């Protein structure tokens, strides 16, 4: 019984000062990046992920909510069956532990003309036997909007967090996931129709021998995960050749620093 | 040295630095009583009696002082008492003084005496002071003190012109600040710095005199700083031998006799003690020591004690009351006050009716401070820091007419304000020390300047200061307030970084030094004295009694300090001290060893805000920072507010820490008093400590940490976040706009794309649009883009533009924005490239051109970016992507030449006896590559090419081919050219001794003079020349036959076309391969070249067949070489070159002990400084003399004919300098002993390394940059003078090998091994130096159109070039089409440029003709813009004073840019010179030229090096000045034409037009000239005629003087003149009228000119001038060189018929006196 003897004042804490210094450590996990590339497929299309963008990729994202990133490549020359990751865009996008919000728009710039959209990367919490339905509803309905996504040619990279390092899983649809996943309205985590024969494992392969570039928005950063309003399906948006900022950046939440000056 | 002991610093510390009291005892004066009251004790001393004057005592009256000192002491009549007695010693001595009196009793007048003295020392008879030839440093110890001290120091010595100034701390550009000022004014803390850092800089030797100010300080924890600065004074008056005055002024206290001893006083002459009695208002003191310990009780016991005292003076006395806070003062005034209103006394203060009240009545009204509301109408007032300034001196002014009666102030108002008041009382003698944690007492500073501000110096007949402490400190101030608190010294806690900072400057490399300067520090002579307060037994002194021993160990144990933490490598057994950039680091800026021990630990390339915060928490400046639980509340409160996350707990102090910084930022205001305070240290210190971590991680390559620490230090500098708008940095603008405009929340760029009215609607408000559009543009933002030039498959060079796009303002900018240059990778993770770029205000429109290397790979990266940042302002930077998606890189390089293993070649070879003997006493066989080369060199007519390291003698395979055209025909002629002027002297020499001497053949060196030089190339076959020399020739070469018939074309060193000087290289030799071309009579080229990877191209360039092309690379170089690049990691340059001086010795010992070795250096100092620092390296290894191989006494005939007495020193002990500063026989008997074997050791400068007759065993670089003074900024070492140097490594019949070490910074080393090992890829530069040539090209009419010019490029090392490597030149691709176009626009822009100087004419767009300004330019090799000025400044009335300077100022005297410091020289010549000039400008670069030629023309003295200059501008002199004869004549002036002839000869005598023309006669002084006026007529015919008896009874001279006069006489020009007017009988008005003047020399005489003041010989050269000055017209003039008889003819139209007097002329360009004039008429 306090009555009145017991009297205690909350001093107020907050999640996003956790998993900032949580983000801080994210670079120890770029030296032990294993790709789950022991799979039944053999040859199809076979992807290269040069590391040093995968790194950055890694540096910049939250150990809770996912970001994402969308790939560009070509073949080499004489090798059509291979497809070389070139470039990955980061566009104004928010996510949470088990989805990511990307624009309506894909990216445009001369800088990509000569490349091919091969699909998009994103991180993941944990790592899971199966691919997300809320991915394949993902891919699905950019497939549905964008024709130059070719179900045979792009994929989804996911990036989970295991303890100590990544993992990384590649995986692509089929007719039937696409079909599927364009009309899908449940957003839970085992909506009606979903099926394992929705994906299919592709091959992959991390690679020293070349190096990727990024491509960030113009005119603002690319994470909105504390401008959540800010952000809009119907947003537009251009690029440049430039790095992105880390996740926790000042940039990224300027509302912190405009209002500790309120004391 | 080897039984040494680890001392405990710390507890050899006086813990309570300036509170520790030494003396056991005080002795209070006589009449001095204790008191007793309930709770406190008082002590009462009486004021003291002055002393009555003395036996020989006078005051002295301003009249008696030195005349130039009386201004000083305007506005008084006499000298106070001690002002008498040291106007002696202080103004008519250097000696340095310590004088010991009580504040206010004078001593800044003496340090102004001792002001005097040194101002005197620079006073010019024209009155002015050579304000450039001196400083003086003032130290004061608090900053009010050094700003009250500027403001009066300038007002005393305005009237000298002397300006008086403090430092900001910036210096940036700021030590500019330091140039500008002679009287600098600073606290010990802040020179401290200035001279740790330390680089070469012309206030260090402009000092004369310093000025330590209360220099009793040395008793507070702050005396170190003191220590250290008189430490380093003394010994760089050691090292330096100038001697500098040192002038201590302090309190009277004990022990001023070792801080005597401690400045170098003579007791007897510089001592001066003065008792309290001589403080100028007798003191009586009372002190109140409480004895209540609980402070609840004790401050308002103190509040009662200071209202009892208050009532002892109210009406009758002011009372200053001094508190020790912002907040107390207020607070103890308001509770005085009412303590007044409740016991009905606040009428005493404020006189009823009375006229004080009235001026009270408005002000206090008014308000303009709260506290000041509550407190002014009642009589009180508060004063201190955080008032306005205008409150401030409210409250001054105030005071001063007696109308305030209780003013409450901080130490403050005492130090930086002369307010005296009759009472002074001091409340509580405790302060909150941050840098401790805790509650301290005063500081005795504090204490003494407070209590000095007691009793008014005329007003009042005594003072009276109360103190008001606790009972166990009275003993403490009772002893600091008479004369009896010891100065100690509180130094040895510091011994660490004070030691790192000498270590870092290099003063002390080892323990000994470190011992020895020691030994100037006062802790060392307190020790002497005191040895037991110091923890030294006196057994241990009388053991030790020089404390050798002791000093070691403390060196030892702080040197053992800082190695520990990194700072130092330290070599116990040596004793050698190692530096190292994190020393350096924490010396520049100021930091303890723990700290950066704690930064080298932590920093990591993946920080974020949040490690680097509490990093930043962690430093040792904050050790003793702790978290009150009082504070704990407050500190939560922002922990989980705090935008940087904080990862440890509230219980720790870096949170603490952490927090305060991050609340700073946010502007926040805090509650309590102790985290106020702990906040304003933390950040005080925040943005230094902040630099040096960005430092740091800088140097590191460390790109995002990096940009967050930068981003930092400007956040703590601005005070907000990045997040903020940056429009706030504009101190101007309203806040609640930029409110508005971060509240919408839309990027700040976009404001750049709108306009005011755009503005004004985005942010809802229209009113504003205009303002804030001015403000967005007058923020700074700079454009970017970059042109690719590729080096290699791996190497790019880059050439980034940097174009302002904002507008400058004074008012915001200042006079300059400092920016970063970063290159970073694909990752923005490494820093490839990084400089500091300086925007200065005058340059604010102009584009900037940035040029550097970085390293590319395959398969190319994506791209590199470049950052531009603003070093100050936040959100201030431009990143440029660069794309490498079109970058075309050049071929991989083919491989060299097999050298193949051939039987060596016999001098045998040669078949021809003659031959033969040129080498046959120097060796038996030809090296292997002569022996490759020799069958196509020697036996055939091909073009060759070879390329080979530098000492692979491709001297002999060039003597090949001359030889061979010697078989070929005896009237052979060979034109050798190499691009040095001292390389060709020197084959000059060798070639002369080979084929004239040896072979009868005629060698000779061609000189700048084309008559001489056309002489030269007519008699000579082997022709030596320069390439510019080569240029002016060959550019005639249709009109003179000598330069078709040239049998060979040896062109030597021929890949420096790639470097500064090669268009005109590569011009020559493509017009002598486009002439073989034209004559039908080929022209065979060899060329001989370093190790060139695009070889093929420049052979393919001069017609080298492939089986004739000789492409070696480096491995083959005869004698084999061992390379050796090491790399240093230190950024500042003296601090690299000091961590270079040991691995001098140690490679000297390594690679070549016992033979020759050259040490290159960057400058001509250095080369003295490494010649000692080898010695004395060489002396502690106890190997002193190893490198002196010869005997002693059969070297000192030698050292009897040098001047330097150092290079004699140094010679004795084997090591010689060589440098441009040095006469060249000493250099010639320097090269002598190295080439002997006597001296093992020579250091040469870099500019040297062309001209050195000598050659070594290891050749040692150390450093690849120098200071170019012009640009006031370092460069890198050509590569070109890296090769040659290295070159200088090589002695084939002597060594089995050469070995050479390059010394460098780390950034720079790969890049030489890439161009070291591997042979160098050129390049063209001439479509940057096109227009000279395209003018010489269409005067010549070999380019009469545009096709004309396409075609002739088609003939460049550049054409060929352009398709091997398109994207250097800016060519996007290598279609025909594309180069087409390329060479169409190039030729299109120049032509353009051409014609709009006015130098040809285009017709059509098509045709190009010459213009007679670009006939003009040609003829005289004059730079067509130099050509334009001159066209435009010359017209018809110039006086000859504006000759000089048009011509001082022409494209050709850009060059040497050594002096800053002659420039006030050159002020001083301006008056004696005759030239007057309009504009007195004075610089760098032209105006040196100026008035060094005005040096020149009145026979004025000069130094050694700028002799050297002199003689280059001599050398372009007569070419511009006939340039502008040749404007004059043609225009047809007839008065300008004969000024600027007259010109010509007073360069060539060095005389004037009005002065004797005796003054051309060898030996003849203006003694002679009044002697020779005197019965005689100023004439060397006069001279002649008499004969030498009456001639030597006037001379006065010496026979072979006489004979050189004689010679003189005899080479005067004297010769026939006759005029004649063809067909006179029959002229008619037009075109015929013919005049003949024919002319005869009588003697025939052979020989030059004689003008020994002029460097080059000349020819007699001549004008005959027909015109009329009536009508300022020249109708007809033709130049002429006689020989022994020559005819002239002129042509000239005669108008109409009239009046016909003609005025022949006869003007020389070498001899003044000798111009004849004959007239005459006759009409048509
Ligand atoms: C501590 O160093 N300084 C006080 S100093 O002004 O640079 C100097 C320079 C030369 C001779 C003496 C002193």
């Amino acid at each position: 019984g306090p009555l009145g003897s017991m009297t205690q004042t909350f001093s107020s804490k907050t999640e996003w000062r956790v998993r900032a210094i949580s983000a801080a450590n994210l670079h120890l996990r770029t030296n032990h990046i294993y790709v789950s590339s022991d799979d039944i497929k053999e040859t199809g299309y076979t992807y290269i992920l040069p590391k040093n963008v995968l790194k950055k990729f890694i540096c910049i994202s939250d150990l809770r909510a996912q970001i994402a990133g969308y790939l560009y490549g070509v073949s080499p020359p004489d090798n059509p069956q291979v497809k070389e990751i070139r470039c990955i865009v980061m566009v104004p996008q928010w996510g949470t532990h088990q989805t990511v919000h990307l624009p309506g728009q894909l990216p445009q710039h001369e800088y990509l003309k000569e490349m091919e959209p091969l699909g998009w990367i994103h991180t993941q919490p944990n790592e899971s036997p199966q691919l997300s339905p809320q991915d394949v509803t993902t891919h699905a309905k950019i497939m549905a909007d964008n024709p130059s996504w070719d179900g045979e040619k792009t994929i989804i990279i996911t990036c989970s967090f295991t303890p100590g390092s990544c993992t990384l899983t590649a995986y692509k649809l089929t007719p039937s996931g696409y079909e599927w996943g364009r009309q899908n309205t449940d957003k839970g985590n085992n909506p009606k129709g979903y099926l394992p024969s929705h994906y299919e494992r592709v091959q992959m392969l991390l690679s020293d021998r070349f190096l990727g570039f990024f491509m960030v928005p113009a005119q603002s950063s690319w994470n909105y995960n504390f401008m959540g309003v800010r952000h809009d399906p119907n947003m537009k948006y251009e690029l440049q050749l430039a790095n992105p900022k880390e996740f926790y950046h000042e940039v990224h939440r300027p509302s912190h620093f405009l209002n500790f000056a309120l004391l | 040295l080897a039984p040494r002991q680890v001392l405990d610093l710390e507890d050899l510390v006086f813990t309570q630095g300036s509170h520790f009291m030494a003396n056991k005892r005080c002795q209070l004066p006589d009449g001095s009583f204790r008191r007793q009251r309930k709770g406190y004790e008082e002590v009462h001393v009486p004021a003291l009696k002055p002393k009555p004057f003395g036996s020989e005592e006078q005051l002295l009256p301003v009249e008696k002082l030195p005349k130039y000192a009386q201004a000083g002491f305007e506005g008084f009549k006499t000298l106070n008492r001690i002002q008498s007695k040291l106007y002696r010693a202080a103004l008519e001595t250097d000696e340095n003084l310590l004088l010991c009196a009580p504040t206010g009793a004078g001593k800044t007048n003496v340090a102004l005496m001792c002001m005097l003295r040194e101002i005197g020392k620079h006073i010019n008879m024209d009155g002015t002071i050579n304000v450039d030839d001196f400083k003086i440093i003032y130290i004061a110890p608090m900053r009010s003190l050094v700003q009250e001290m500027v403001g009066s120091f300038g007002k005393r010595l305005a009237t000298y012109g002397i300006t008086v100034a403090e430092l900001t701390g910036d210096h940036q550009l700021c030590k500019e600040e330091i140039s500008a000022t002679q009287i600098i004014v600073c606290t010990p803390e802040k020179w401290d710095i200035i001279t740790r850092k330390g680089g070469e800089r012309t206030y260090t030797q402009l000092v004369r005199l310093i000025i330590l100010d209360e220099i009793h300080l040395l008793h507070d924890d702050r005396g170190p700083v003191l220590e250290a600065l008189v430490a380093r004074a003394i010994r760089n008056i050691e090292m330096t031998q100038e001697d500098v005055r040192l002038i201590g002024l302090s309190a009277t206290l004990p022990n001023y006799e070792d801080v005597a001893t401690f400045l170098r006083v003579d007791p007897a002459k510089g001592l001066f003690y003065f008792d309290n009695s001589f403080r100028p208002v007798p003191l009586e003191q009372t002190y109140v020591g409480i004895t209540e310990k609980k402070a609840i009780k004790r401050f308002q016991i103190m509040n009662e004690i200071v209202y009892e005292k208050i009532m002892e003076h109210a009406g009758k006395n002011q009372v200053l009351v001094f508190v020790h806070s912002r907040k107390e003062t207020g607070k103890t005034a308001r509770a005085i006050r009412d303590m007044c209103l409740e016991k009905d006394t606040l009428g005493l203060f404020l006189r009823e009716g009375s006229a004080s009240t009235e001026v009270l009545r408005t002000e206090a009204e008014q308000c303009k401070n709260l506290e000041l509301k509550d407190l002014l109408p009642y009589g009180f007032a508060i004063h201190h820091a955080g008032m306005t300034r205008v409150d401030r001196t409210l409250v001054e002014d105030l005071f001063a007419d007696k109308h305030i009666q209780v003013l409450v102030s901080t130490a403050t108002l005492a130090w930086g304000v002369n307010l005296p008041a009759h009472t002074v009382i001091i409340k509580g003698t405790q302060v909150y020390s941050p840098e401790k944690g805790r509650w301290t007492e005063l500081g005795a500073l504090d204490i003494l300047q407070m209590l000095g501000r007691a009793g008014r110096p005329q007003y009042d007949t005594k003072g009276e200061g109360i103190l008001i402490t606790s009972h166990g400190e009275l003993q403490y101030y009772l002893s600091l307030l008479n004369q009896q608190l010891p100065i100690e010294s509180q130094m040895v806690s510091k011994l660490p970084d004070m030691l790192n900072a000498e270590i870092v400057l290099g003063n002390v490399q080892n323990a000994k030094d470190a011992v020895n300067w020691l030994g100037y520090a006062y802790l060392y002579i307190r020790m002497l004295r005191s040895p037991t307060l110091y923890g030294i037994s006196h057994d241990d002194l009388k053991g030790d009694p020089l404390l050798d021993q002791r000093r070691l160990d403390l060196v030892h144990t702080a040197a053992l300090m800082l190695d520990k933490n990194n700072l130092v490598k330290y070599d116990k057994k040596t004793g050698n001290f190692q530096v190292t950039e994190l020393g350096r680091i924490a010396s520049h800026y100021y930091i303890t060893n723990d700290t950066v021990q704690t930064y080298n630990q932590l920093l990591k390339p993946t920080l974020s805000e949040i490690e680097l915060f509490r990093v930043f928490s962690l430093s040792s400046e904050f050790k003793n920072i702790t978290v009150r639980e009082e504070e704990k509340l407050e500190l939560q409160k922002l922990l989980e507010r705090v935008p940087i996350p904080v990862k440890e707990s509230i219980e720790e102090p870096s949170a603490k820490i952490n927090v305060l910084l991050q609340a700073f930022i946010s502007q926040l205001k805090l509650e309590g008093f102790a985290l106020m305070a702990d906040m304003v240290y933390v950040t005080q210190s925040a943005g230094r400590l902040m630099r040096a971590i960005f430092e740091i991680v800088l140097n590191r390559g460390w790109a995002q940490l990096t940009d967050k620490t930068l981003n930092l230090c400007k956040m703590i500098d601005k005070r907000m976040w990045q997040s903020m708008c940056p429009l706030r940095q504009f101190r101007k603008l309203p806040e609640e706009v930029v409110k508005k405009i971060e509240k919408k929340n839309f990027p700040f760029e976009r404001l750049y794309d709108l306009n005011h009215n755009e503005i004004g609607e985005l942010i809802r408000m229209p009113k504003m649009g205009k303002t804030i559009h001015k403000y967005v543009h007058l923020f700074p933002k700079l454009e970017l883009s970059v042109h690719l030039q590729p080096i290699t498959r791996s190497t790019l060079k880059v050439e980034l533009t940097i174009t302002p796009d904002f507008q400058w303002d004074e008012k915001v900018h200042g006079s300059s924005e400092a920016f970063w240059i970063l290159v970073e990778d694909v990752d923005s993770e490494v820093i490839l490239h990084h400089e500091y770029f300086l925007l200065k205000a005058k340059y604010a429109q102009d584009e900037h051109l940035i040029t550097f290397f970085v390293p590319v790979f395959e398969p190319l990266p994506p791209q590199y970016f470049i950052r531009v940042v603003s070093d100050r302002w936040l959100s201030c930077e431009t990143q440029l992507p660069v794309s490498f998606r079109h970058l075309i890189l050049p071929e991989k390089y083919p491989p060299p030449t097999e050298l193949l293993d051939l039987q060596p070649l016999p001098v045998s070879a040669l078949r021809n006896s003659a031959f033969e003997s040129l080498y046959q006493d120097k060796f038996p066989f030809f090296n292997p590559i002569q022996t490759q080369v020799f069958n196509t060199v020697y036996n055939s007519d091909d073009n060759v090419f070879v390329g080979a390291p530098t000492g692979s003698g491709k001297t002999i395979c060039a003597e090949f081919a001359i030889l061979r055209m010697l078989l070929q025909s005896s009237e052979g002629r060979c034109v050798y050219i190499t691009p040095m002027e001292a390389l060709a002297e020197q084959v000059y020499m060798d070639w002369y001794e080979k084929f004239q001497d040896r072979l009868n053949k005629k060698v000779v060196l061609l000189t700048g003079e084309t008559s001489t030089d056309l002489k030269l190339l007519g008699k000579g076959n082997i022709i030596i020349s320069t390439p510019e020399k080569w240029d002016i020739l060959s550019r005639r070469w249709k009109q003179r036959k000598n330069v078709q018939n040239i049998n060979l074309f040896v062109v030597d060193e021929v890949h420096l076309i790639g470097g500064e000087n090669g268009p005109v290289l590569e011009v020559i030799c493509s017009r002598m391969r486009y002439i073989s071309s034209q004559i039908e009579r080929p022209i065979r080229i060899v060329a001989l070249s370093s190790s060139l990877s695009n070889a093929k191209d420049v052979a393919h360039w001069l017609g080298c067949s492939a089986t004739s092309t000789f492409n070696f690379h480096p491995n083959v170089r005869p004698v084999p070489l061992e390379l050796h690049i090491q790399g240093f990691n230190i950024s500042h340059t003296q601090t690299r070159l000091l961590s270079m001086a040991k691995p001098v010795y140690h490679a000297i010992t390594k690679h070549s002990p016992k033979k020759p070795v050259i040490v290159f250096v960057p400058s001509r100092k250095q080369t003295r400084l490494t010649a000692i620092d080898i010695l004395t390296t060489c002396a502690a290894d106890i190997q002193r003399q190893r490198f002196l191989h010869c005997t002693e006494k059969d070297l000192i005939p030698y050292l009897e004919k040098l001047s330097d007495s150092t290079l004699k020193e140094t010679l004795l002990n084997g090591v010689g300098y060589l440098h441009e500063g040095l006469s060249p026989m000493e250099r010639r008997l320097v090269e002598q002993l190295f080439s002997s074997g006597a001296i093992q050791v020579v250091v040469a400068s870099r500019s040297l390394c062309w001209g050195m007759n000598v050659a070594a065993h290891l050749v040692i670089i150390m450093d690849t940059q120098y200071y170019n003074g012009k640009i006031h900024a370092y460069v890198d070492y050509p590569i070109y003078d890296v090769l040659q140097m290295v070159g200088h490594a090589n002695r084939p019949l002597q060594d089995d090998e050469g070995r050479c070490v390059i010394m460098c910074q780390g950034s720079k080393k790969d890049f030489f091994k890439k161009f070291l090992y591997e042979p160098l890829p050129v390049e063209s530069h001439l479509d940057h130096c096109m227009h000279d040539h395209f003018n010489a090209e269409i005067v010549t009419k070999t380019i009469e159109n545009k096709q004309d010019a396409v075609d002739y490029l088609t003939w460049t090392f550049l054409y060929r070039r352009m398709t091997q490597n398109p994207n250097y030149y800016n060519l996007q691709g290598i279609s025909h089409r594309h180069l087409s176009d390329h060479l169409s626009e190039l030729v299109e822009q120049t032509l353009s440029d051409l014609e709009q100087s006015k130098c040809i004419s285009i017709e059509d767009e098509m045709d190009v003709a010459p213009l007679n300004l670009g006939m003009i330019a040609a003829y005289y090799y004059i730079n067509y813009t130099t050509i334009e000025l001159f066209s435009m400044s010359l017209n018809a009335k110039t006086k000859v004073r504006g000759l000089i300077e048009i011509i001082s100022n022409a494209a050709e005297y850009e060059n040497i840019p050594i002096r800053h410091h002659e420039d006030n020289l050159l002020r001083q010549l301006a008056q004696k010179v005759p030239h007057k000039l309009n504009n007195p400008k004075f610089n760098d670069p032209h105006v040196k030229t100026n008035l060094l030629l005005q040096a020149h023309l009145s026979r004025m003295q000069l130094s050694a090096e700028l002799q050297s200059d002199t003689e280059e501008i001599l050398s372009k002199a007569i070419r511009l000045i006939q340039a502008c004869v040749d404007v004059l004549s043609s225009n047809g002036w007839l008065s300008p034409a004969l000024a600027a002839m007259e010109l010509a000869q007073m360069v060539t005598q060095a005389m004037w037009s009005k002065d004797s023309y005796l003054k051309q006669l060898p030996h003849f002084t203006s003694e002679h000239i009044k002697r020779c006026t005197d019965k005689g007529v100023e004439s060397v015919f006069d001279i002649m005629e008499m004969e030498d008896e009456e001639r030597n009874a006037l001379l006065q001279l010496t026979d072979s003087q006489i004979a050189d006069v004689a010679r003189f006489c005899n080479r005067y020009p004297n010769i026939e003149l006759s005029y004649e007017v063809v067909d006179k009988d029959s002229i008619r008005s037009g075109g015929p009228v013919v005049v003949l003047v024919q002319l005869e020399r009588e003697e025939e005489v052979t020989g030059p000119v004689i003008a020994p003041l002029f460097p080059q010989k000349r020819e007699e050269g001549w004008w005959v001038v027909i015109g009329d000055a009536k009508s300022n017209s020249l109708i007809s003039i033709k130049r002429l060189t006689l020989q022994q008889k020559a005819k002239v003819k002129l042509d000239f139209v005669a108008p109409a018929t009239g009046a016909h007097n003609y005025t022949l002329y006869f003007m020389s360009d070498a001899y003044m006196g000798c111009d004849q004039e004959y007239k005459f008429s006759v009409d048509v």
